[PDB]
RNA sequence: UGGUAGUAGCAAAUAUUCAAACGAGAACUUUGAAGGCCGAAGUGGAGAAGGGUUCCAUGUGAACAGCAGUUGAACAUGGGUCAGUCGGUCCUGAGAGAUGGGCGAGCGCCGUUCCGAAGGGACGGGCGAUGGCCUCCGUUGCCCUCAGCCGAUCGAAAGGGAGUCGGGUUCAGAUCCCCGAAUCCGGAGUGGCGGAGAUGGGCGCCGCGAGGCGUCCAGUGCGGUAACGCGACCGAUCCCGGAGAAGCCGGCGGGAGCCCCGGGGAGAGUUCUCUUUUCUUUGUGAAGGGCAGGGCGCCCUGGAAUGGGUUCGCCCCGAGAGAGGGGCCCGUGCCUUGGAAAGCGUCGCGGUUCCGGCGGCGUCCGGUGAGCUCUCGCUGGCCCUUGAAAAUCCGGGGGAGAGGGUGUAAAUCUCGCGCCGGGCCGUACCCAUAUCCGCAGCAGGUCUCCAAGGUGAACAGCCUCUGGCAUGUUGGAACAAUGUAGGUAAGGGAAGUCGGCAAGCCGGAUCCGUAACUUCGGGAUAAGGAUUGGCUCUAAGGGCUGGCAGCCGACUUAGAACUGGUGCGGACCAGGGGAAUCCGACUGUUUAAUUAAAACAAAGCAUCGCGAAGGCCCGCGGCGGGUGUUGACGCGAUGUGAUUUC
RNA sequence: UGGGCAGGGCGAAGCCAGAGGAAACUCUGGUGGAGGUCCGUAGCGGUCCUGACGUGCGAAUCGGUCGUCCGACCUGGGUAU
């Protein structure tokens, strides 16, 4: 029984704080609250325990991360940018 | 009252029998039980801190040193970084694109670490309610409740 | 006996009189002891077990007489498959058998 | 219904002042002050959560007058470390070491083809 | 307190010099002695009433021994 | 000092009546009876702040308690507060504050680690002196050697903080006094004792053997595969870790206390009729031992799809699921020591009195509950909020060192006992419609704990039990107007009035039904209907034992018949509704004492400054200070104000 | 640095079962209790009667009716300006 139609669990907001914020904070609010996949355990148990502090609850181990996402596009376009300068430079 | 999460990195102290606990700003890709080389001779990678004289043009870092043993004061915000673009060893200064868009020169002998501070995207997240605004205000200061001048007597 | 129970005098809503959220504990304790009981008495195997909790849990039965007439009635029509499938199997081996003593009998003739 | 009172100056539901109900051989309900509940002591490991076995969990200046055997067990860092790490920690020393022989050899190796 | 099982324990705990008084306590079924201590006062129980008077008897006698009732 | 004037008034919170006693005198004191109230969020019982003798007994009724008083919180006489365990004392939080330093004409100010020679300590070793059987050790004096800390110090009677409970006793004090059981800390030449470190193995011999002599060797424990256990089981400087030490909320389960039901007893109420009736009571401390009962993100065997286990929800599983076997923590629950001696309820004797007086008995068996409170445990949700430090204690890595050469063994013991001590301050009472602050016995204000039965969703309102009180600074006699507080009113139904001000209507629950619009979440209890009592039945919703049988236990829902003067959410509790305009998104805050709003604020939006020798700002002063334990996703300075369009 | 906040209404995510479909997925019945959510006590505040009083109980109180009542909530003590 799909109990909505268009809001989600932005629902809990009522009536209130508009249309397009509340549209706008769905997507995040769906990011940071559903479980990720830990690459070091591969359990669907990542749960973000503070601001951008990501936590697993099999391998109990912490990540740092975004503030609503596993990581972000910045930083993995980081990443992979650092490493290619580490090749580059040392060959 | 900090939107960028805190590492806790324990070194072992070479002078004496002893384990330094240090608490760094955290970059995003690191993780508990990570090993953190810090130094000159440390290689490139996300976590690391080496001096920006070593690194190559175009890197990334974070918790940029403004001065050599500033112990590090600049690009240490949530989802802030600074670019390194140029080198100069006569004199031994770097170009560095500040996350303001402002390109200052600085001493390579200063350190920095590699990679872009955790807890990115948090403006992206509107604020809500009055409710979320007095929460994130009371932790940092007393500063909230901005009475607009104009509506205050002469 | 049940006077001074009416409609009348009843100043609270259903819910606050009977939480449904404790009705609906009180029929999965019960439902669920039943199969572990039936489980554990080899009356049910495994399988039907788990999808009876599933099916359960899923809210299709609401009385514990009609949970166990459902598996009666289970029971009944799975072992009368079980029985025509061993039938078939039994007749399936007979000939298999036959074609094979056939062939060995004329291997040994050969 | 007997209702009684506290029997301390203190006249707030702090942490500190907590009772229990008990009755006396006087056939009265008095109140009672229970000490808060002591905790496990917890691994030196860091990343198992749950708290020793094998030791008293009660407050903490109250392990002066406990034994010596009912404070620790009888393992290598017992009593303050889980021997699930401690294990580990056995396992990875022998390893590291071992490997460090290898590239020892290995660098021996390197240095008489040179 | 403590609650002494055996006999010959309970003996020497009487003739221990901490063992200032001793009193005996016979209720229907059962027959207690209780020897007073500087820390505890342990108590044997015991149903054997000949026993029981056969133990008092062989009381240390620089006890102070009180009967009670 | 007069008129006012013997006037205004002595009207907030239902209420008193009768008989007796003391007394000279009684509507007001006391007793007894009756009728009432507070109705367990109290008019009850106890605290913190505050007051300081108001607490207790006797006497007086001069003055006060707005009448009076035989009464007092009034006056005069004398008492009353007993602690190692209850708190302060100890620690530190936000903060405050000296020394160094700097400033200042100057009293002094800034500053709290900064422009400091900031250690008065020590394992151990050496030199020298003293005492005791100068053995060995203790106190030292000197030297070598080792040593981080974060700043002297203050800061909580609700934060952390080891350790006392039961009964009894007074006119007034009881975790303090008496009795009985305990516990914590500190101390210790000869350790006061026991136990551990412990006493074994090899060889040579004697003896028939058991067993006994002489040589070497080992001996800072032992057990189980394991979680780990056993009664102890050496150990420094150093290092690590833990406890102390954590937010709010939801659900669930376990255990206590209270309540409920069926009984046995004991004592009281009714008995014109009935009621194997109704009311009260029917227990065991702290600290140990044992066993239930919960929890485990603890382990061993073995390895699974045809996927499995499982909660109210979840969740978990080759990083090892189900099935067995174990291990650990809490064990506030039950039994036992304590402990029936004591306590309690009854019946009977005594002291004719002064009595923890003496006596008999009983202090019993059971069952359930989405019941309420407390506590324990598990799990989950929320944060652009992450929810405290220190004192203190413990464990672990290490072997620097010590102990004896085979015994009268030793060094060393966090094991069972033994011996002594624990200093100082507060401890009464009031705690609130009369012991506090408001000029007062002032309807105002003042922080918390304990919370029964019925109705009922309910800690709502009403009635009652335990407990308390006399109607709130007076009584009597009438019931005029005008008032204050409640109502009722034929017919019309806002025609009154600036204005439906006020009053009035609906109102709970169950079964139906619910529009314009919309940000799709709402509007919504929209609007509009019907039923509701009492009694008697029926159907359905489970456990325990041995698709079946027996025995139990609870609350509900639906349906039906009968019936009452159509009364039935019968008291209390308990939303009037709709159609549109303007303003403000909303939640929230606001002129204490005339304006609660359209005002303020707020998330959203848009600008400006600042890369630290910096922006904003404070400061008389300083290498001053706040932002800053901060670095452009930050800080500071503005405007506008939800969303959509611009 | 501590304490405190009856009982009900609406029913967000997440999850289960069934039905339909080629898939994407779509429907029905359940569990779940989130919300600067609603009625409503205690508490906090004071809209209206411009009621009562207005030499008062009171140099700002009393009655009914009232707003909110899980959070920008209320409150004690310590401390700072
Ligand atoms: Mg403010
Ligand atoms: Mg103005
Ligand atoms: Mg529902
Ligand atoms: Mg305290
Ligand atoms: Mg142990
Ligand atoms: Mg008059
Ligand atoms: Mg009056
Ligand atoms: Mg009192
Ligand atoms: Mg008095
Ligand atoms: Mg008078
Ligand atoms: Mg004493
Ligand atoms: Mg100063
Ligand atoms: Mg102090
Ligand atoms: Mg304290
Ligand atoms: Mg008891
Ligand atoms: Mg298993
Ligand atoms: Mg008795
Ligand atoms: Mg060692
Ligand atoms: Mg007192
Ligand atoms: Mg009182
Ligand atoms: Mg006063
Ligand atoms: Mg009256
Ligand atoms: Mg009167
Ligand atoms: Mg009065
Ligand atoms: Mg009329
Ligand atoms: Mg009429
Ligand atoms: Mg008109
Ligand atoms: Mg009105
Ligand atoms: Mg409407
Ligand atoms: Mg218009
Ligand atoms: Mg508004
Ligand atoms: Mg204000
Ligand atoms: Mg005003
Ligand atoms: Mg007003
Ligand atoms: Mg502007
Ligand atoms: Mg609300
Ligand atoms: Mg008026
Ligand atoms: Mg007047
Ligand atoms: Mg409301
Ligand atoms: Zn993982
Ligand atoms: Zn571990």
């Amino acid at each position: 029984a799909k109990r909505t139609k268009k809001v989600g669990i932005v629902g809990k907001y009522g009536t209130r704080y508009g249309a397009s914020l509340r549209k706008m904070v769905k997507k995040i609010e769906i990011s940071q609250h559903a479980k990720y996949t830990c690459s070091f355990c591969g359990k669907t148990k990542m749960k973000r325990r503070a601001v951008g502090i990501w936590h697993c609850g099999s391998c109990m181990k912490t990540v740092a991360g975004g503030a609503w996402t596993y990581n972000t596009t910045s930083a993995v376009t980081v990443k992979s940018a650092i490493r290619r300068l580490k090749e580059l430079k040392d060959q | 009252g900090r939107g960028a999460p805190l590492a806790k990195v324990v070194f072992r102290d070479p002078y004496r029998f002893k384990k330094r606990t240090e608490l760094f700003i955290a970059a995003e890709g690191i993780h508990t039980g990570q090993f953190v080389y810090c130094g000159k001779k440390a290689q490139l990678n996300i976590g690391n801190v080496l001096p920006v004289g070593t690194m190559p043009e175009g890197t990334i870092v974070c918790c940029l040193e403004e001065k050599p043993g500033d112990r590090g004061k600049l690009a240490r915000a949530s989802g802030n970084y600074a670019t390194v673009i140029s080198h100069n060893p006569e004199t031994k200064k770097t170009r560095v694109k500040l996350p303001s868009g402002s390109k200052k020169v600085i001493s390579s002998a200063n350190r920095a670490v590699v990679g872009v501070v955790a807890g990115g995207g948090r403006i992206d997240k509107p604020i809500l309610k009055a409710g979320r605004a007095y929460h994130k205000y009371k932790a940092k200061r007393n500063c909230w409740p901005r009475v607009r001048g104009v509506a205050m007597n002469p | 006996k049940g006077r001074h129970m009416g409609i009348g005098k009843r100043k609270g809503t259903a819910n606050a009189r009977m939480p449904e959220k404790v009705t609906w504990m009180r029929r999965m304790r019960i439902l669920r002891r039943l199969l572990r009981r039936y489980r554990e008495s080899k009356k049910i195997d495994r399988h039907m077990y788990h999808s009876l909790y599933l099916k359960v849990k899923g809210n299709v039965f609401k009385n514990k007489r009609i949970l166990m007439e459902h598996i009666h009635k289970l029971k009944a029509d799975k072992a009368r498959k079980k029985l025509l499938a061993d039938q078939a199997e039994a007749r399936r081996s007979k000939t298999k058998e036959a074609r094979k003593r056939r062939e060995e009998r004329l291997q040994a003739k050969k | 219904v007997q209702r009684l009172t506290y029997r301390r100056r203190l006249s707030y539901n702090t942490a500190s002042n907590k009772t229990r109900l008990s009755r006396t051989p006087g056939n009265r309900i008095v109140y009672l002050y229970t000490k808060k509940v002591g905790k496990a002591p917890k691994s030196a490991c860091g990343v198992c959560p749950g708290r020793l076995r094998g030791v008293r969990a009660v407050r903490p200046k109250v392990l002066m007058r406990l034994s010596k055997t009912k404070k620790h067990v009888s393992r290598a860092y017992g009593g303050s470390m889980c021997a699930k790490c401690v294990r580990d920690r056995i396992k990875r020393a022998f390893l590291i070491e071992e490997q460090k022989i290898v590239v020892k050899v290995l660098k021996a190796q390197a240095q008489s083809q040179k | 307190p403590r609650k002494i099982e055996e006999i010959k324990d309970f003996l020497l705990t009487a003739r221990r010099k901490d063992a200032k008084s001793v009193k005996i306590k016979k209720n229907k079924d059962n027959v207690k002695f209780k020897v007073r201590c500087s820390r505890y006062l342990y108590t044997l129980v015991i149903t054997d009433k000949e026993k029981a008077e056969k133990l008092k008897q062989s009381l240390p006698p620089g006890l102070a021994v009180k009967e009670l009732k």
